[PDB]
């Protein structure tokens, strides 16, 4: 599901560099991201002609979930695909 | 919300050039349905996406038994998939290839059944409906239905001369399709799309021999340049040859 | 009447979607010309060698100095050419990017003169020209040219929603286009279909601060739901905006 | 110039309606012309360039 790829680039003590890869315009992405398994999960967009995107503001020491699903302009929003990184 | 992983496919009843459409199965109920598949990219280098996302909202505001059903859609990375109501004896146009013409009978019910559905259409301020015998389905009685989602022949010439339009189109477009029934050809088919062209701005044809006197009474009278010369499509089935022959 | 002998194709103009136009010079009155050199491959395999081929014939009969001429066209066996008027300056596009926003004398003028071809198209009865600043070319002294060969933020409510229409549809993408020009993006771009959707249907937009009084009393009056409450064509050049800005 | 130049063959690959010749007229699904200057006409955009 589009986005097919997604991985951490850079990462930092106190924050993240995620990044994908789709074939197809896209309006935009909504990325959201929390920690595995108890808080509300935080949520912004990324205009569709972006491939990557920076999360800060974390925690060191817990493990978070980034699920990131783009949007088409007539068809409503795709399928997420999730990652895990451990800060 | 639906999605691909409800549904079981099966034979794929067609498989044109922007895309296709199989049998389907919702696994859950095992309800018969039909699943058209259509490429994004196709769509995006036409310009058609922004009709077909239009098309897809506007019939389901509409409900009538000789137009075809919309229950859904989902879309994925390259297709965009329509759930379709299934139409078991295939279309308009494979039949009249197959047996050429239609019977008077045959045909005036088609009219009326198209009649019909335009006149909903237009009560619901629906302005044109492609009714190509390419977009006119056939259920499991045989009754019409149509499934808007080569076109030449059956437009107006106020359409083909980028003029303004109302919903007088159905009217030309019905006389059109009622004079290929009977005969097998539309009435201003050449060779040239020139010539077929200016045969539509002339209302260049000719009834052959055995077309009816009331069959060229009601053809005659859809088939005017003027629009507001057409008659409303009420007048249509009540004509005398319509309530003759149809059902 | 046409052949590829006929012209001495130049450097090329742009890339197309289904080709690409160079300049041509005819060999025997030696007239500098626009050849769009369309492939038929693309054309019969996206489906639109009848839209295009439609188009042709209309365009082929309007004659207006705003509007970029179509003398003809021939086709080999396997692309199709068009004899295009040359407009040298490009498109508004390009220049709608090259820049952010338009003036109001430039606005104004390109509104009077758009105003005049459909005034043309009108007493024609030919109605809903894609007058997008992409359709949307530059003479040599400037002056606005439509040509004719995403588009969802020009049309009028009455048109996204699926009903029949007039000629006050071509009003309604007339304030459109003056609203773009002066701010930079049209008054009802949404980030989707639903949201564009819903913009246009209720008539959502706003003015930024530097847009006057007289610029955004012809935008309103033009951008109304209603296509009988649109103004006339000659009631938007006699306007005292336009009238105050215009060169005509 | 649609190719190849009384039994007259063209093997013209293209497609065309029908072909005009200078006046008859035969299918296009025919490759040749039995006769007792040829015209190429396209359905869209008419005639092609005549020969030759
Ligand atoms: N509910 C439905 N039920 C049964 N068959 C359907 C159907 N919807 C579409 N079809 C079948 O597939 C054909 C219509 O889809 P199709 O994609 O071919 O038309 P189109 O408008 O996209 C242009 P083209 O015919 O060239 O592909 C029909 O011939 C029909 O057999
Ligand atoms: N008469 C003409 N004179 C000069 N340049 C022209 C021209 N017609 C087209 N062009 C230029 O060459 C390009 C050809 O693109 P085309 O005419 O196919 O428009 P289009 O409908 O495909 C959208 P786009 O221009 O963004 O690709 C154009 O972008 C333009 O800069």
């Amino acid at each position: 599901s589009v986005p097919t790829k997604l991985e951490v680039v850079a990462a930092t003590p106190t924050s993240l560099l995620i990044s994908w890869d789709p074939a197809v315009t896209v309006v935009h992405y909504v990325i959201t991201y929390g920690e595995t398994g108890n808080s509300p999960v935080q949520e912004f967009t990324v205009p569709g002609s972006k491939s990557t995107a920076t999360i800060s503001g974390l925690k060191p020491g817990v493990d978070y979930t980034i699920t990131v699903y783009a949007i088409d302009f007539y068809w409503g929003s795709y399928s997420p695909i999730s990652i895990n990184y451990r800060t | 919300q639906w999605a691909l992983e409800d549904f079981e496919i099966g034979r794929p009843l067609g498989k044109g050039k922007f895309g296709n459409v199989y049998l389907a199965r919702e696994k859950q109920s095992k309800f018969i349905l039909a699943l058209k598949v259509l490429f994004k990219a196709q769509l995006e280098k036409a310009g058609v996406e922004h009709q077909l996302r239009r098309e897809v909202e506007i019939q389901s505001h509409l409900r009538h038994p000789n137009i075809l059903r919309l229950y859904g859609y989902f879309h994925d990375a390259t297709r965009v998939y329509l759930i379709l109501e299934y139409a078991p004896l295939g279309t308009v146009y494979r039949e009249l290839q197959k047996l050429s013409k239609f019977d008077e009978q045959r045909t005036a019910t088609y009219i009326t059944e198209l009649a019909n559905a335009l006149s909903y259409c237009h009560s619901k301020r629906v302005i044109h409906r492609d009714i190509k015998p390419e977009n006119l389905l056939l259920g499991s009685a045989g009754e019409l239905k149509i499934a808007d989602f080569g076109t030449l022949d059956y437009l107006p010439p106020e359409m083909i001369e980028g003029r303004m339009h109302d919903e007088k189109v159905d009217l030309w477009s019905l006389g059109v399709l009622c004079y290929e029934f009977l005969v097998g050809k539309p009435p201003f088919e050449a060779n040239t799309y020139q010539e077929t062209y200016k045969r539509i701005s002339r209302v260049e044809f000719t009834f052959p021999d055995f077309v009816t006197e009331g069959a060229r009474d009601l053809i005659s009278r859809l088939l005017k340049h003027n629009p507001s010369q057409r008659p409303m499509l009420r007048e249509v089935l009540e004509h005398p040859w319509i309530t003759a022959n149809s059902s």
